[PDB]
RNA sequence: GUGAAAUUCUUGGAUUUAUGAAAGACGAACAACUGCGAAAGCAUUUGCCAAGGAUGUUUUCAUUAAUCAAGAACGAAAGUUGGGGGCUCGAAGACGAUCAGAUACCGUCCUAGUCUCAACCAUAAACGAUGCCGACCAGGGAUCGGCGGAUGUUGCAGGACUCCGCCGGCACCUUAUGAGAAAUCAAAGUCUUUGGGUUCCGGGGGGAGUAUGGUCGCAAGGCUGAAACUUAAAGGAAUUGAC
């Protein structure tokens, strides 16, 4: 009912290129909205920028009241696994405007694909140049 | 400690040699001795060496004196130990 | 000139005389 | 010309070092002479923690943070600002800055 | 998102305080798409603060399982019990030992599980060394102290209390206190436990830990 | 259209220095402080406008 | 994916989310001016098998030793012959892009290869650019292994910690009264006041590690290795400018 919250999940998923906000159910094999930052600019390099994050941010906030989602879980994640780790440049907007848009946040955690030994990255030996 | 030239070699003080390594000593001596192990009962006159390096035993209960380890032998909590010199 | 495709100029010149070597016998 | 007595690297004692991947180009770097960074971050910065604040749910969920040990190779690590250049007697200072 | 689909509620077990986690969806009948079917999500991670209400345990990630759906509940079990990276990335420090145990020990419920302990070795009140190392040869005596500790408090009864010594710190601290002779080892607890094998349903077991709902 | 009061300047930013980086406040709530840059000349007291109140800044821009 | 794009995938659902199985490779963080090994090299647990240094010793033999032509073991990576495996990455090749041009640097798909077993090769900036053994000659603190002593705490004689000392090791800091062309070196010192033992090896720069012979290898190649001719400099360390 109003006040205890219904809670729902956030896999933002912010690499260098784009930004996935994508809502679920707590068992993450639902979906309630899922937008990239590329779908809310005309250039795919703006993808990964903060405003296209904050753009697609209050969409997510406009979809996720209609249900009654009234609280998120954030799981913010970056590319992982073998490749770089530090989330893109969108991670913080996306979830700034989440706390700007009446939207509640429960518990943060990082979720970045980290191996225990990963397969050889990409780049050759001597990396890449320039 | 300027250097030796305040000491004298031939006649060096008597405990900076209880301290250095036995052979390096101005004579070289052992760093061991002999000992006299007493159990708590009586056949208390058995000899050990210090270093042992064999698990002793006593002719009573065989009593089991001491374990051989890096150094010095192991002498249990229960057996006194006095030394035997020249 | 690098001292690395100097010595690989070479072995491809020995290889090129041993073939024509191989060719005459 | 020696620049330095280590050679760029802190291997002493052994023959060989796995290598790691610098973070910004993926070249394989030795381990001991690759330039490593422990940086801890909060998730939201200043400027978020604020309204990061009331939106949680309860007040006792205290903001996660975020540790990574990052490796960079010698041309990454000089180009980024990691690491200066030095002059000739302060390249023997080890001390770390503050 | 759509029109259709059902607004279940989950249910945890009766062992944690507070039973209500959070809402799930399902389609509603259409076709071959049976709600019953279709419900056995079977994973839901939670942190352990909410369904105890304490906050200092968030630290903790517990993975149930929808074992049966059934009065428009979802009546989920255990599935298992993990760490935050958060946690696990604060505690691993430089100038210091690692030592990580882990064993594949067995209930009575036939419920095959893996268990995983970690700890770390604790300076002393006056300590000017500044690494605080160990030996191998001794934290391989405390890795298997950690496995038979492990092997000792488990092959014991129902998973029942194996979760109630879980919620505590009891084969963490149990595991602390049997090392002192050897290392301080601080900051001792289970790591994660996966499940192996599960044995059945066993139609009924799983309402014996369930309220009335 | 949330006016904002010029708290502290931050010094002139920018590839020509023309941008100027300052810190402000809201007048609807005096509580928020942002950081933005403004153009052409700016004082501290000044009142200023703006359209998005959204988007953020850094430090030494 | 990119500084920006395209080659490529995609309403037959790409990218993303959750669960599960399989495969191969890889062992993060802990990880250090730390350890072991003749070097190359070695980093998940547990069991087995043989080996090794150092320490301790009032155990034993009694010169059995050091270095070594000839002759032998081992020797990263790449490479070769077959069998398996074949995730990722990726010489060759193709395409996109940039460019006056781009057989390159940047993207994507990829073959041999990268993993393993049985055999070959015998090379690296295989570097401490510093052969091995022995003696002496400044100080200091830290650290690793063992041992001796003291010490007073541990939810626990012993273990953890503190203090002192000895032997062995990896290093580090200060300073010459030393050396050196200097950088610098506590050894690269004890050198015209020149001699502890022993092995290898250099004689201005090119031609050239080339020609040929010999020899090992399936081959790629390895070891040994000139001459005619040409040249007045090539080179090392430091200094002041210029860039
Ligand atoms: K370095
Ligand atoms: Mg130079
Ligand atoms: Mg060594
Ligand atoms: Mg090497
Ligand atoms: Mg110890
Ligand atoms: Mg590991
Ligand atoms: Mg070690
Ligand atoms: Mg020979
Ligand atoms: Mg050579
Ligand atoms: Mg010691
Ligand atoms: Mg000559």
């Amino acid at each position: 009912r109003e006040g205890e919250h219904v809670f729902g999940v956030a896999h933002i998923f912010a690499s260098f290129n784009d930004t996935f906000i994508h809502v679920t159910d707590l068992s993450g094999r639902e979906t309630l909205v899922r937008i990239t930052g590329g779908m809310k600019v005309k250039a795919d390099r703006d993808e990964s920028s903060p405003y296209a994050a904050m753009l697609a941010s209050q969409d997510v906030a406009t979809r996720c009241k209609e249900l009654g989602i009234t609280a998120l879980h954030i799981k913010l994640r970056a590319t992982g696994g073998n490749k770089t780790k530090t989330p893109g440049p969108g991670a913080q907007s996306a979830l700034r405007a989440l706390a700007r848009s009446g939207m509640k946040i429960g518990r943060i955690e990082d979720v970045t694909p980290v191996p225990t030994d990963s397969t050889r990255r990409k780049g050759g030996r001597r990396g890449r140049r320039l | 400690m300027v250097l030796q030239n305040d000491i004298d070699l031939l006649n060096p003080p008597a405990e900076l040699e209880k301290l250095k390594h036995k052979k390096k000593r101005l004579v070289q001596s052992p760093n061991s001795f002999f000992m006299d192990v007493k159990c708590q009962g009586c056949f208390n006159i058995t000899t050990v060496f210090s270093h042992s390096q064999t698990v002793v035993v006593c002719p009573g209960c065989q009593t089991v004196l001491c374990q051989p380890t890096g150094g010095k032998a192991r002498l249990t909590e229960g057996c006194s130990f006095r030394r035997k010199g020249d | 000139m690098r001292a690395k495709w100097k010595k690989k100029r070479m072995r491809r010149l020995k290889r090129k005389r041993r073939k024509m070597r191989q060719r005459s016998k | 010309t020696f620049k330095r007595r280590n050679g760029g690297r802190n291997k002493h004692g052994r023959g060989h070092v796995k290598y790691i991947r610098c973070s910004n180009c993926a070249k394989c770097c030795p381990k001991d002479k690759a330039i490593k960074r422990f940086l801890v971050r909060n998730i939201v910065e200043q400027a978020a923690v604020r309204d990061v604040q009331e939106a949680c749910v309860h007040d006792g969920y205290v903001l996660p943070k975020l540790y990574a040990k990052v490796h960079h190779c010698v041309s990454c690590a000089i180009h980024a600002h990691i690491v200066r250049v030095r002059s000739r007697e302060n390249r023997r200072n080890r001390e770390p800055p503050q | 998102p759509f029109t259709k689909k059902q607004w279940y509620d989950i249910k945890a077990p009766l062992l944690f305080t507070s039973r209500n986690v959070g809402k799930t969806l399902v389609s509603r009948t259409q076709g071959t798409k049976i709600a019953s079917e279709g419900l056995k999500h079977r994973v839901f991670e939670v942190s352990l603060a909410d369904l105890q209400n304490d906050e200092d345990q968030a630290y903790r990630k517990i993975r149930l399982r929808a074992e049966d759906v059934q009065g428009m509940n979802v009546l989920t079990n255990f599935w298992g019990m993990d760490f935050t990276t958060d946690k696990l990335r604060s505690l691993v420090r430089k100038w210091q030992t690692l030592i990580e145990a882990h064993v594949d020990v067995k209930t009575t419920d036939n419920y095959m599980l893996r268990m995983f302990a970690i700890g770390f070795t604790k300076r002393r009140p006056n300590q000017v060394k500044r690494t605080c190392y160990a030996q191998a040869s001794q934290i391989r005596q405390i890795r298997r102290k950690m496995v038979e500790i492990m092997v000792n408090q488990a092959a014991s009864c129902d998973l029942k209390e194996l979760v109630n010594k879980f919620i505590p710190e009891v084969i963490g601290k149990e595991i602390e206190k049997a090392t002192s002779s050897i290392f301080p080892l601080q900051n001792v607890y289970v790591r994660k436990v996966k499940i192996l094998k599960a044995p059945k349903f066993d139609l009924g077991k799983l309402m014996e830990v369930h309220g009335d709902y | 259209v949330k006016l904002a009061v010029v708290v502290k300047v931050m010094g002139r930013t920018g590839s020509r220095g023309q941008v100027t980086q300052v810190r402000v406040k809201f007048l609807d709530d005096q509580n928020r402080l942002i950081m933005r840059n403004v153009k052409g000349p700016v004082r501290e007291g000044d009142i200023l406008t703006l359209l998005e109140s959204e988007r953020e800044a850094r430090r030494l821009r």
